RNA sequence: AAUUCCUUGUCGGGUAAGUUCCGACCUGCACGAAUGGCGUAAUGAUGGCCAGGCUGUCUCCACCCGAGACUCAGUGAAAUU
RNA sequence: GCUCGCCGGAAGACCAAGGGUUCCUGUCCAACGUUAAUCGGGGCAGGGUGAGUCGACCCCUAAGGCGAGGCCGAAAGGCGUAGUCGAUGGGAAACAGGUUAAUAUUCCUGUACUUGGUGUUACUGCGAAGGGGGGACGGAGAAGGCUAUGUUGGCCGGGCGACGGUUGUCCCGGUUUAAGCGUGUAGGCUGGUUUUCCAGGCAAAUCCGGAAAAUCAAGGCUGAGGCGUGAUGACGAGGCACUACGGUGCUGAAGCAACAAAUGCCCUGCUUCCAGGAAAAGCCUCUAAGCAUCAGGUAACAUCAAAUCGUACCCCAAACCGACACAGGUGGUCAGGUAGAGAAUACCAAGGCGCUUGAGAGAACUCGGGUGAAGGAACUAGGCAAAAUGGUGCCGUAACUUCGGGAGAAGGCACGCUGAUAUGUAGGUGAGGUCCCUCGCGGAUGGAGCUGAAAUCAGUCGAAGAUACCAGCUGGCUGCAACUGUUUAUUAAAAACACAGCACUGUGCAAACACGAAAGUGGACGUAUACGGUGUGACGCCUGCCCGGUGCCGGAAGGUUAAUU
RNA sequence: AGGACCGAACCGACUAAUGUUGAAAAAUUAGCGGAUGACUUGUGGCUGGGGGUGAAAGGCCAAUCAAACCGGGAGAUAGCU
């Protein structure tokens, strides 16, 4: 549910909030999480090979299940919970056996929902199935990208890919971004979308907000005097060079995929 | 004011301590232009 | 106009008197729409302006209480030349 | 030695860091001390630091470091696996009293506790470099129950007043006691117990997880404080004999209650929120390989061991960082009284200090302050500075507005003391007695005692009752930036930077991009509702025309065009 | 509830005076801003010089910064004093 913080201080008047009430409000699950420290940006060289990273809150990983390779072992959902390291919920998931795991959270699935994998499973959400298994045309998200590494694409709030042909061995899908891909027949989708979809609208609504999920503020570069950026100098605001990175390359418009190794699994960029 | 010299004896040991010389070629040759000039002091250590 | 050279533009407001300020005028030397335009409540050790209160800021300084300055004893520098 | 003054959320007390004998005693005054010096953190000599329980070492790990092989690199070397290091974190146990010129939770007295080795006895499935549990964790808020502690009364001892009064509702002092052990309370959490079964926990498992039945509701865990014991003790105001008037033997009364009450404890709790909140070992269990009249395990008793290093002293400072005995800087802990919302402020307690030149004089001028006739911003670049406002309660409060604000707008009224209502009220606290009871740290009734606002009425003193310290000037118009924030350490705090929001653009994951001759790492254990770059900068109304130039993105005929041949 | 309000500690540094051979190679005094947060602080760790880091001032990187410090090339060169 989206709702709007009233304007009782200037930093709440344009908060804007997504609260779930079905979310678990308590202590996530103990023997599924792992130590995730933060690198502030920086490599094992210490240079900030990434910028505008650094502070926030104090996460722990949740180990999440993209392989989906439990077949043939039906999984009740137990609840659903907040996962801090993505935009998308978990849920935890009990097996017959006795095993629980984590998995991406579907659009309609709730406590007590069944779900399976494998070439046998039903075609309903929450089911993952090797894409030849799933009939074309329909929506999965957690797409495996080769056969059994786990899935790589459409695990954001609200993405999901579409498979739009299956000519031999392998399979068109219809990528989020508009990207026309093909992957092999054999690798493993959930049906179904990732249901966060309001996770878009919410509003930070104030500076602090963003420095609590780590980022840390961006310097423009037209301030920034000309030995530290391209844009750098100027009495006043001047800026008469084209639009450029620190390092120097365009940013308006120059492509930058410069990979070749691919070229065959690409059919229709995008826009 | 506070200065520039703020003592504390485990980050001298550790920046310039006998074991951090010795640690790289290059500290290791620090002590050897030190013992080439006689000093009697090698380093920081005690 | 944080932009107007001519310029203290012209008119009105405020003052006994206002190169500032506020409101209009448009002859925009040389505004202008995300190097954003125009508004905008709240906010500001921010810029400009006007009032009440307040006063030694001032007319115009007077006296007083202390620390130095001055004298005695001890110690005893400096720039410069 | 007697006065005076100053600090008292320190200018007191205890530590870490750092220093390293500055500590105590005797002795000396050349130099050092901004003066003298008999004195000193100065010279010289001697003395002083006592631990199974405090800390370190040690076991365990975080960031991170190193890193057998390994991968990579002209050499040097880089990265990194297994491992091994690394506290600022986790891990066994001691308290009170006494004592030295100088040390003590370390010595002494009393009373305790922890972890191991060995031996005896009794009963036994023991076994890990493996599995599970536990350790184990955020912010804010809310009370409730407590203690530290304080006040008063009672009790005990002493006192009867340098000047009117003071045998009383008077004055002064004391009224202290731990760990441990026993009890398991306020309160918090959780349904227990038995049986059968299983694609899970890398194999196994009686353990964990899961599933299906049967039977009972009372089971367990956690838990401040209180009470009992510890304690016929210790301590104790004062006495009594030596008493070099430096102190030691002995003795030593009362040692209770009520009320108030923490930021400390219950509480690693509870409630709530999003930004979703270390690791590993010790510890508790599970079995595998193996060993089973052994070995090992559990309990009791006995005995032995617990090493080594630190321990003086300063530590908001004269001993540390600032060349100084330097208006500077420096983390943690303790937190009395009156007034007060308070750790503000004023005056004080414990305790500690008067800051290492003084003595006179009472000119100009400078510095820091007090007051001021009449005027009241005429000063000046500018109300710079100064003056002024200042508290609580009630009444009252405009334009505008994003409906939250603006707002403490502005402005007005009342504040002391005494008595009465009420020999102290509303309220809080709560004894005795009675009743009930699963007979306990219980429940109900009960109201003694204690504590105690606020208000009304009447009276009363002063020029003045928020009397001291403390403690908003207010309003009107307008530029800029939305806002809280950030910045030129040391002349610029701003309209500059950030900012939420918006847009363009790149990026399909071995992502773009960045650091790297490379390996690799960050991006990210993320996956287009994501990430990088760029510009704009809340919000509201909007963002027009131009693709010739430059760049970027596509295109295809033709022209030109490198190595090569 | 709040990058909410008033206000100590704590962190800052807007104004004035003093000081300027200072008590101090940036402080003192009286006011001033923030004060549950984009807060502040202890300990340890990482980033190295055409490099780091930078809510961006050419700021900061040991009282030194439009290219730190130390040693070396080195007695650089100096048509200038």
């Amino acid at each position: 549910a989206v709702v709007k913080c009233k304007p009782t201080s200037p930093g709440r008047r344009h908060v804007v909030k997504v609260v779930n009430p079905e979310l678990h409000k308590g202590k996530p699950f103990a023997p599924l999480l792992e130590k995730n420290s933060k690198s502030g940006g920086r490599n094992n060289n210490g240079r900030i090979t990434t910028r505008h990273i650094g502070g926030g809150h104090k996460q722990a990983y949740r180990i999440v299940d993209f392989k989906r390779n439990k077949d043939g072992i039906p999984a009740v959902v137990e609840r659903l919970e907040y996962d801090p390291n993505r935009s998308a919920n978990i849920a935890l998931v009990l097996y017959k056996d006795g095993e629980r795991r984590y998995i991406l959270a579907p659009k309609g699935l709730k406590a007590g929902d069944q779900i399976q994998s494998g070439v046998d499973a039903a075609i309903k959400p929450g089911n993952t199935l090797p894409m030849r298994n799933i009939p074309v045309g329909s929506t999965v998200h957690n797409v495996e990208m080769k056969p059994g590494k786990g899935g790589q694409l459409a695990r954001s709030a609200g993405t999901y890919v579409q498979i739009v042909a299956r000519d031999g061995a392998y399979v068109t899908l219809r990528l989020r971004s508009g990207e026309m891909r093909k992957v092999e027949a054999d690798c493993r989708a959930t049906l179904g979308e990732v249901g966060n979809a309001e996770h878009m609208l919410r509003v930070l609504g104030k500076a602090g907000a963003a420095r609590w999920r780590g980022v840390r503020p961006t310097v423009r570069g037209t301030a920034m005097n000309p030995v530290d950026h391209p844009h750098g100098g100027g009495e006043g605001r001047n800026f008469g060079k084209h639009p450029v990175t620190p390092w120097g390359v365009q940013t308006k418009g120059k492509k930058t995929r410069s990979n070749k190794r691919t070229d065959k699994f690409i059919v229709r960029r995008r826009s | 004011m506070k200065r520039t010299f703020q003592p504390s004896v485990l980050k001298r040991n550790r920046s310039h301590g006998f074991r951090a010389r010795m640690a790289t070629k290059n500290g290791r040759q620090v002590l050897a232009r030190r013992r080439a000039k006689g000093r009697a002091r090698l380093t920081v250590s005690k």
